[PDB]
Parts: structure tokens; C-alpha cells; sequence
């Protein structure tokens, strides 16, 4: 008997592989930002939409295997995009492949809600944070407007 | 108005459904004892079949993670928080009539409804993660009632935000 | 030895499908709300994220596919960012568990057959029937109503 | 014991591989029909899902590759949704049955070699020579016509 | 100890496949370039954006499943993206499905989470690629700067 | 024109290839028995089978055909859907009604809504065919092989869907001319 | 300007934290020996660092030894021993700080800011490799990381953020210039 | 021009490296018998495409002839790695592409000769891949095996052939753009 835990969907990859995916996401994003908009020559209105906040969203959609609305169009920027799509690939495969090893050999019934009950919390929590972030801006933008 | 009407009705429906769910003892249809089939609930377990038929009994709700989940379920905050937030959405819709000028009341109603649904979807994930934590079980009408309150609450929530979006829209047109 | 029509749903338990459908409605009534509740962004809508273009984006994300629209606000990227994770964890579980269901043939390894995934076609061909029944009622309406 | 060339098509049975081409042909004809049959939608085509851009959407959808056109009608947004679920279950059933083939072949009582994926490489170099044939032929025609 | 290698993430596929993916990616990127832009009857200004560079990028993106912005619009250029999306599909499925055969069979010998050591080689390449991107970008800034200074 | 020729040829070919398939019994080359009521040994011979009968092919008892024992609650539905062959038979009906639409389209002209009927019928006929193939394959499931009869339905599918796009294209072109006169 | 203050403050923090991390002995909490090679052998809870290990309990409490660190196997072992990356991070952050210091005394030289940006970003990148090399080797040769490990981990974030901020100042310099004409 | 000089050099380079590859006998470094009564052989041998000669042993340099026919459908492979038409078709194509380039610098105006070269180089690189795959997929059928410089010349030849193909297309495009400019 070993009851499933809440945040057990993070078992396949160890702790030092979830911390270093955060240190690499903040590294790719900053580097993408820099290589794209540091050059004064390319400027002029920016040459590319890869600002800092749009470089943190491109690097997130890449890791989550989803698509974004921007693809780097420079050599510098396309190297960052390519070494990060390769990283992403090896790590998303190593999670599905390790998870499979965890479910095949128990050291096989339908996967239970408890097994993933943790992802669903982060979802609701994110949705809750989302609404806060939105209504705070609204509140601020509301008073500051009447105050004019 | 058609939209304002499908909100009051939807709100009262959602509130009614939830209030029934949170208290009717027919959430889970499993085999226990108040061993005979029983129609469990959110607070009481009653012997559905065999002798002592219809006798009820308060549920026995008892790492620190295990304790935590047990408590939040034993107290049923989330199903009952959803019962609270739906009521506030209802009040805001009613008060929205008294104050046509102030349009932040409908948006409050919108947030309440949407957030109230999020309190259901969390009360349906702590009630399933714990009934298994301690088969031939089967879920029941009281349960689905709860789930149906969610759907109606998100839909009423969309209607409320559309009413807001439209109210502010007409203000813009005049200008 | 007697597989079911909808046996393609066995990896995940029933409650993990009753909650992938409650999370999909949630993450759509939040994306829409946070994207359009604000009156200080409107002028023509701010973004293409109504209650229908939101229910698509979410059904685009969960299917690992992409949609031309992508959230552009902080309040909208949080939502879109936590639903791109609640997808990666699930779509992987479903695979990594299906590999367990096929390795240990609990009651050598044969090929998958049409009867194992028969449902995956009864549904498709049912959505092509519904799609044509929704397209024609429009044409049947838009025609008669206008002709009048 | 050496694997066959077209061995990468063995996790799924012939019957599935043949029913995946009948579904592809039937999702693209349905995608196109609903997208453009209505004359009340034309005002210049309403969308871009012709007979050819719908055969590209379906193919792009299946190979887990983001398309460059998404359906925006209700009817067309259903054909695309039942073809994203089909794709999902089918692609997650090749990878999950291939991992069952590869596993039970080990515990019998090793990495993949080119022998295992010889076919994909051939097919690839056969579609690159078919593209250059379908492109140089058109070029000949358009040039002989200008004469 | 059995300390796993640095570049061990590439075990699932043999060394031949890897070398043959690089060879089947250079070919797909040349043939795409050709079939699209060689015919001048299409030009009016380039008819497609699939220049050799934008082809080496579509083919790369395609392989990593990561979608892009450009997409072939001709019959020719679509037989080069359709056989490459199918190639890509089988190869990525055969990497995940063989990495999941190793990790399992090893779990049957007589905790188990992957450790940084297992896939430490995918971090070195990353931080290395990051630094080459910051070198390719400065040798361009530097270059362009010297020109502006002389003139 | 040229369009209606391809459509009329295609529509007829899809009907022919889907009436032969339903009406012939070379669908599956399995290995079974075509006899019944065995007196008081077990011997299964190669028998090409179809939708209605199993017919021997080797040894003695050659030619001898025997109505397939269809019924020998999920499986109840499958047997009923496979014992009646509605889907294969629905396809002939639709492909026929689609033919009626293309015929009528000549006499009752300026009624474009009859070409759309034709196109929809042909597309719906292909969809019926897919289900009737899945049902067939699922139901019947030693070595087995598929015969010509099977490859006629599977061919009647493509031809029909292609006639479907042509009939939709004709409907589009018809309405476009109307948007061009004005 | 407020941006320069945050940059200066952030530069200081990122540098102070990393130097503390490289100069303290609280990188890991593992079970081991604190006594020297030379008996009454006994495994004791030890708080090891990047350079020296230290006994946490027992009669040798606080006695600190030198980690006897000791072909691709040897390469990583050599890199980890010398720890070039955790010190090259310190070095780059210091060099980045001088550029910010130099900026005030050379307002017409915009490049001097870009250098701080690149230095800070490169400093963060070296720190990641230091972390990876540390752990990867730490496993080749039960345990929990101490504060020094999280000081260098926090230093990464600050350096990247200050590098982003430094890049934005560079753009603003050139942006103003362009506007003049 | 500069774009032409590279094409001539690249055409020559690709053709030279593939002809050397098809001829030299250092494709594979495996363990095998370098001679046609038990024989204590199993000495380190280097094999090409038709000859196998051991690197060490009492037969320091003795060579032999590979036997590629030692039941159906698969045979087709044994017969495509025995004629080695794909490596040889790649040599012929590269030679033909050079003729085109050379003929181009003489006739001129033709423009379609420069394209032909582009099709004869890209296809040459494509025949090469098939030959590489067939080579590897045949040895596997029959394990310290290592690859030699004749394999890496045929791999390097592929790269140079594709690059000359890009370059030849880039010249064809430029010729036609010059025409459109005068128009
Ligand atoms: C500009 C348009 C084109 C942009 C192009 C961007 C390139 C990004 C690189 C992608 C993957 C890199 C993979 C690196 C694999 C390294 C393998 C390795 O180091 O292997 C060592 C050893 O040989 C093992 O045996
Ligand atoms: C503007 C750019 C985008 C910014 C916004 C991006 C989206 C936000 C969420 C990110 C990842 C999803 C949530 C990751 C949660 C990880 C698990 C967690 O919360 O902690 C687990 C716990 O530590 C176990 O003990
Ligand atoms: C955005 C607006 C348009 C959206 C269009 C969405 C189309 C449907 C998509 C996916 C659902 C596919 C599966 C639906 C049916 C699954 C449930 C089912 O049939 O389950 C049977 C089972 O036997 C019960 O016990
Ligand atoms: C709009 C244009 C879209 C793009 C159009 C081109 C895309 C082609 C994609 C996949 C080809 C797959 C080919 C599969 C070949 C299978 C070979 C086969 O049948 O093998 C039988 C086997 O050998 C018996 O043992
Ligand atoms: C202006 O500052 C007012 C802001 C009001 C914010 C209200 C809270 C935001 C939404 C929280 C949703 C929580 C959902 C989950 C409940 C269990
Ligand atoms: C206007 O009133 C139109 C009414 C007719 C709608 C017809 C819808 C198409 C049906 C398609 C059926 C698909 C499945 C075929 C096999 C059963
Ligand atoms: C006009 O008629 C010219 C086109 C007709 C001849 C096309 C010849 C080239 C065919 C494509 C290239 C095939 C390469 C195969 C490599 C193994
Ligand atoms: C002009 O002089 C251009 C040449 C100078 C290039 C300097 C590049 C510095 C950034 C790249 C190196 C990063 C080091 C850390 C990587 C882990
Ligand atoms: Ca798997």
C-alpha cells in the first residue's frame, strides 16, 4: 500500500531536472530578448516582436509543445529557438518515457484522479490568479481614470 | 430583457441545484454500513438496502498532506463556498435593477458566478480524491446536481459579463 | 480478448474525463472573461477572444494543435499558460499509461486492430454528420428567411 | 530476424492504416463542403478551405503540425475538432503500442538501427524525387506553352 | 556506479539514424528550396518565402514538432513537407517508444526518477547554443559598427 | 459540359462498384466450413465469404454456399448492424438518390438546390461506406485475406467522395454565375 | 534614474550572493565523514560545500576537511574540482559592475552599458553550468541542499534580471539619440 | 564569377570525393577473414564495397572479393548492395552536372543548362543517401564495426553536392532576374 500523492505528476523527472528547466527557461528567454533587440542598427518601431515579455511567452509555448504567433527571423534568434526546441524535445520525451516505466513496472489499472489531482489544482489556482491580475489592473485603471 | 431573464432563472437554478446537492444524502452509491449497499452523501451515510433500511449515520472523516485533504473535505468548504458565492451573484443581479447607473454590480455578479463554478470543480476533486483515499461504487443524483450547478454557473457567468460588456458598450456609443 | 468500442478511454479513469470537460469549460469562461470584461481596452474589440473563440483556443490547446489566436495580455497568458501544462501532463499520462495497458496484457505483443479503436471512428464519422446537419440548417434558414 | 523495411507500420494493423486514409479523405471532403457550399457566405471566397487547402489541413492536423488556416464557422469548427481527437487517440496509440513492441522484444530470455526505420527514409527520398518530378513537369509545360 | 554518459540522451536511436537524420534534413531543405523558387514563371518579387534559409528553418521546426509561420502553398512544395512530416512523426515516436523500452527493462532488473546526470548533455548543448547565439549576434554588431565608423 | 460528364461517369461507377460489392460474395478469403448439420471429424477449408454467404473453394463440397450464421448488449447491436448490412445497403440507396438528383438537374434546371442534394448524397454515401467497412472488419474479427468485392466498396468510397466534390463545385459555379450576371 | 538604481542594487546583490555561495560551506547536507584520512570510523551528518566539507555533529563538530575531489570522466571531475564556472560567474558579475561604474564617467559611450548587459547575462549562463557540473558530479561520486546552493541559485535570477535591465538601458540610450533627428 | 568559381570547385570536389569513395576499400573496419581445414582467421579487416582486406595478420595485405549472395523480396536488397547502383548512380549524376556547368559557361543565354546542373546535383546527393542507407541496412542483415574515410568521403560528397545544387539554383534564379530587369 502506497497512496498516490498530490504533486506526484512530477515524479518521472527528479528535483534537479525541474529546477534546471526553470533556470534554462529564464536563460533562453533573456538571451532571445537580447540577441533580437540589442542591436540599434536593426531598430527602425522595433524590427521584431521579441521583447522581454514576448520572449518569455515564446519560450513557454515551445516547452509546452504548443505554438506561438512569432518565430525568430534572424540567425542569432533562430539558433536560440533551435537549441531550445531540441532541449524541449528530449525532456518532454524523457518525461513520457519515464512515466511509462513508472506505470508499467510497479516496484496496471486505469489511471486514477488522485494520480493527477495535483495538476487540476495548479489549473484552478492559475485561473484564480488570472482573475485577480485582471481585476487589480481594472481597479487601478478605474480609480486613476475617475481621479483623472 | 431576454438576457437579464436567463440570468435570474439560471442563477436561481444553479443556486437551487447546489443547495439540494450539498445536503441530499445521495452522492455516492457504495457498499458500507450505517455490509449492505448505502447511499452515501456529503455528511451522512444511510443504509439503502437490507435491514435497518433508511437508517443514517454521520460519516467518519478520520503525512500532514493526508490530514489537510481530509479536513477540507470533512468541512466541505468548497461545495459550501460555491453555495455562498452563487447567493452573492444572485443578490448582485437583483441589486443591479435598483441601480441602472452603476454597472460594476453585474460584473461582480459575473465574477461571483464564474468563481463559484471554480469552487464546485474543486469540491468535485476533493470528494473523489478522498472517497478513494479511504469497489463497484457508483455516483448518484445528488452528485450530478452539483455538477450541473457548475455548468449553469459558468453559463450564467458568461451572460453576466456579456451584460456588462454591452452596458459599457452603449455608454461608449452615446459619446 | 473481447475489446470494447470505446476501449480507447481506459487509460484514464472516468473521473479524469468528467474533469477534463469541467476544466475545459472553466479555462474558457475565464479566458474570455479576463480578455473582454475590461472597458478600458475596447475602442472594435481588443482581441479575438469572445466566448466562442475561447472555447476553440482551449480545444486547440488540449489537442496539442494550434490556433491563429494567442493570448496577448498578462491576465490571458496566465490562463493560457496553466492550461498548456494541464495538457502536457494529461496527454502524456494518457500515452504513458496506454503503453502500460499494452505491455502487461492483463486479463507476444500483437498489432493493434480496428476493433481496439473502433470508437475513434464511430465518433469522427458522427461529427462529420453533425457538422453537415449544422451547416445545412443554416443554409436552410438563411435561404428561406432571406427569400421571404 | 532482421526487421522488414516497412516494419514501422506494424504497431497498427493494416485495417487501421487503410481506415486512416478513408477517414482523411472523408474529413477533407466534409471540411470543404461545409466551408464553401453555402452561397450566403461568399461575399472573394469566405475562407480558404478549398478542396486542396482542406487536404492540407487534415494532413497537417494528423502529423501533429500546426496548420496555417483554422476553420472559423460553427460547422467547420466541428469537423476540425473531431479530427483533432481522432488524431490524438491514433497518434498516442502508435507510440504506446510501439513501446509495447520494443519492450517485449527486449525481455525475451539495444537501440534502434537503420534496419528498423529503413522504410521511412526510402519513402522520404521517394517523395523528394516525386516533388522534383511534379515541379519540373509543370515548368516544362509553362515553358513549352510560352514557346 | 554505472554513471550514465553525458551524451546519453541519444542512446534510443543508433548512431546511423542520427547521421541519417542530418542527411535527410539537408536534402529536404534543398529540395524544398528548389521546387519552390527555381521556376521564374511564379515570380512577379519572390512567390514564396521559402528561400534556402527559410527552408532550413521550416525543415528544422517541422522535425522538432514545433510549428512555424511559413507553410508551402504549391503541390510540389507540399510533397516535401508531407513526406517530411511523416518521417518526423515516425522518428519522434520511435525515440519516445525506445527510450520507454530501455527505462522499463532496466526497472525489471534485480529512486527511479531521471536524474540530471542522465540528461545533462541536453543542458550543455543548450547553454552552448545560447553562447553561440550571443557570439553570432555581436560579430554582426561589431562588423556593422566598424562600417558606420569609417563612413 | 465536361464537368457533368465526369460526375455522371463517376456517379454511375460508384453505384456499380457498390452494388456488385454488396451483391457478390468475394469479400473475405478466410478458412472455414460451408456445410452445416454435420452427421453425428473437424475439417475447415478455404472459403471465400461475403456479406450473405460462405462458399467453399477447395477439396470437395465446392461451390456449396451457406448463409452466414450472423446470430450464433454491445455485441447484440453489432451483430444486428452487421446482420442487416444497413450501412453497405444505405450507401447504394444514397448513391442512387444522388444519381436521381443529377438526372433531375437537367430537366428542372435553374433549381441549383438539386446539385447540392446530389453532392450531399454522394458525400453521405461515402460516410455510410466507412461505417459499413469498420463494422464489417470489426465484426468478422488464422490467416485471412480480403478479396475483390471488398476492394470495390473501398473503391466505391473514393469515386463517390470525388463525385461529391465535383457536385459541390458545380453548385458553387452555378451560384457564382448568378453573382456575375448582376 | 530609477532603472540605474535597480541595476546598481541588483548588480551588487547578484555579486554578493555568488561570492558568499563560493566562500561558504553550506552547499549540501549529506551523511559522511568529517575526520581526516587517519581508528573510530563513523559516518556523521556533514554540511559540505564547494571546496571543504564540515562535520555537523559528534565530537569533531565543526572540524572541516578538504574534499579529495580525486577520458571524459576525468574532464568533468577536473572542471568540478577547480569550479571554474562558479568563479567565472563571480568574475563576470564583477566585470559587469565596473562597466556600470564606468558608465557614469563616460556618458557618451553607450557600448559600455551593453557590455554590462552581456557580462551579466553571460554570468548567469556560467552559473547554470556550475550548478549542473556540481550536481552531475555530486551524483557520480540522504541529501538536501543548503543556503549557499540557493544563494548562487538566487544569484542567477538577479544577474539575468539585471542583464535584462541593462539591455533596456542600452536601447533607451540609442532610442533617444535616434529621436533627436 | 564568384558564385561560378565555387560551383566548378564544388562540382569537382563532390565528384572527386565520390569516385574515391566508390573505389577505395576502407568503407568499414570490421573483423573478418581476408582469405577465401579450419582457418584461425578472424583478423581485423577493412572492407569497401567489393573488396575486403585484413589490416593485420599473417596476410598483411591480402585482399578478397565480397560475396553478396550467400529467400525472396529481401533479395532485392542483396542485389542493390551488390551492383551498388546508388553509389554509382551518384557518381554518374555528379559527372553529368559538371558537364552542364561547363557547357553553361560556353553557350550562355540557354539558362536551362544551369538549372539542369542544379537537378543533377540535388538528385546526386539524393541517390547518395539511398546508397548510404542500403549499405548500412545490408551489413546489419549479416559488432565493433567502425567506418573509415571512404564512408566519410561519400558522406562529405553528399554535403558538397547539395550545396552546389543550392548554388546552381541560385545562379539560375539570378540569370532570370537579370532578364526581368532589362524588361
Ligand atoms: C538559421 C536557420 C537554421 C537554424 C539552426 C539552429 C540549430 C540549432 C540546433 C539544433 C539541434 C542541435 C543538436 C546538437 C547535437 C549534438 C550531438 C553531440 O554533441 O554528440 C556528441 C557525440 O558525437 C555523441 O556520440
Ligand atoms: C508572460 C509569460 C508567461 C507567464 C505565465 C506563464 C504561465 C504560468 C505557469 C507556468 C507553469 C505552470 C505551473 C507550474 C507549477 C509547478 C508546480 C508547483 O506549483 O509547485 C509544485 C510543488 O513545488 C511540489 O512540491
Ligand atoms: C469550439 C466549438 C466547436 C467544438 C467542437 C467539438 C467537437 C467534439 C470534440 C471532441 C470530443 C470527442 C469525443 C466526444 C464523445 C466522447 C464520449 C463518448 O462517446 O463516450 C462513450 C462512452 O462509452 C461513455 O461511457
Ligand atoms: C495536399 C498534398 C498533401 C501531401 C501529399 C503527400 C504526403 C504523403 C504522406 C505520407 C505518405 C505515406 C506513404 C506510406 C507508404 C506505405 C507503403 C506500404 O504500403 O507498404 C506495404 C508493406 O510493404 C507491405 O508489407
Ligand atoms: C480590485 O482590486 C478588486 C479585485 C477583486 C478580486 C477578487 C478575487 C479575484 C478572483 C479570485 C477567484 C478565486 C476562485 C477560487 C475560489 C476557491
Ligand atoms: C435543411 O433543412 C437541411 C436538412 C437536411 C440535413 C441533412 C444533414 C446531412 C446528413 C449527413 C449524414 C451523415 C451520416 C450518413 C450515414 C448514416
Ligand atoms: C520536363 O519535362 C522536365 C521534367 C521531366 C524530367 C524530370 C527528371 C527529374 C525527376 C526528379 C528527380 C529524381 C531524383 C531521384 C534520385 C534518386
Ligand atoms: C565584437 O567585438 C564581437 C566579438 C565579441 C563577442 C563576445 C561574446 C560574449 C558572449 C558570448 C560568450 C558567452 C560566455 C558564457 C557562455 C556559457
Ligand atoms: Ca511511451
Amino acid at each position: 500500500k502506497s497512496k498516490p500523492g498530490v504533486f506526484s505528476f512530477l515524479d518521472p523527472l527528479a528535483y534537479e531536472i525541474w529546477m534546471c528547466i526553470v533556470f534554462a527557461y529564464i536563460g533562453v528567454s533573456v538571451v532571445l530578448f537580447l540577441v533580437s533587440r540589442f542591436s540599434p542598427y536593426e531598430w527602425h518601431q522595433p524590427p521584431n516582436e521579441f521583447g522581454i515579455f514576448n520572449s518569455l511567452w515564446f519560450s513557454l509555448g515551445a516547452f509546452m509543445q504548443q505554438g506561438c504567433d512569432i518565430s525568430p527571423r534572424s540567425l542569432s534568434g533562430r539558433i536560440v529557438g533551435g537549441v531550445w526546441w531540441f532541449f524541449t524535445l528530449i525532456i518532454i520525451s524523457s518525461y513520457t518515457a519515464n512515466l511509462a516505466a513508472f506505470l508499467t513496472v510497479e516496484r496496471t489499472s486505469a489511471l486514477s484522479l488522485s494520480n493527477v489531482a495535483g495538476v487540476f489544482y495548479i489549473l484552478v489556482g492559475g485561473l484564480g490568479l488570472a482573475m485577480l491580475v485582471a481585476l487589480i489592473e481594472f481597479c487601478y485603471k478605474s480609480r486613476a481614470e475617475a481621479k483623472r | 430583457g431576454v438576457q437579464m431573464l436567463l440570468t435570474i432563472v439560471g442563477a436561481f437554478a444553479a443556486f437551487s441545484l447546489m443547495t439540494i446537492a450539498v445536503g441530499t444524502d445521495y452522492w455516492l452509491y457504495s457498499r458500507g454500513v450505517c455490509e449492505v449497499m448505502t447511499h452515501s452523501g456529503l455528511w451522512r451515510t444511510c443504509c439503502l438496502e437490507g435491514n435497518f433500511k433508511g437508517l443514517c449515520k454521520q460519516i467518519d472523516h478520520f503525512d500532514t498532506a493526508e490530514y489537510f485533504l481530509r479536513a477540507v473535505r470533512a468541512s466541505s468548504i468548497f461545495p459550501i463556498l460555491s453555495v455562498i458565492l452563487l447567493f452573492m451573484g444572485g443578490l448582485c443581479i437583483a441589486a443591479s435593477e435598483f441601480y441602472k447607473t452603476r454597472h460594476n454590480i453585474i460584473l461582480s455578479a459575473g465574477i461571483f458566478f464564474v468563481s463559484a463554478g471554480l469552487s464546485n470543480i474543486i469540491g468535485i476533486i476533493v470528494y473523489i480524491s478522498a472517497n478513494a483515499g479511504d469497489n463497484s461504487y457508483s455516483y448518484g443524483w445528488s452528485f450530478y446536481f452539483g455538477a450541473l450547478s457548475f455548468i449553469i454557473a459558468e453559463m450564467v457567468g458568461v451572460l453576466a459579463v456579456h451584460m456588462f460588456i454591452d452596458r459599457h458598450k452603449q455608454l461608449r456609443a452615446t459619446a
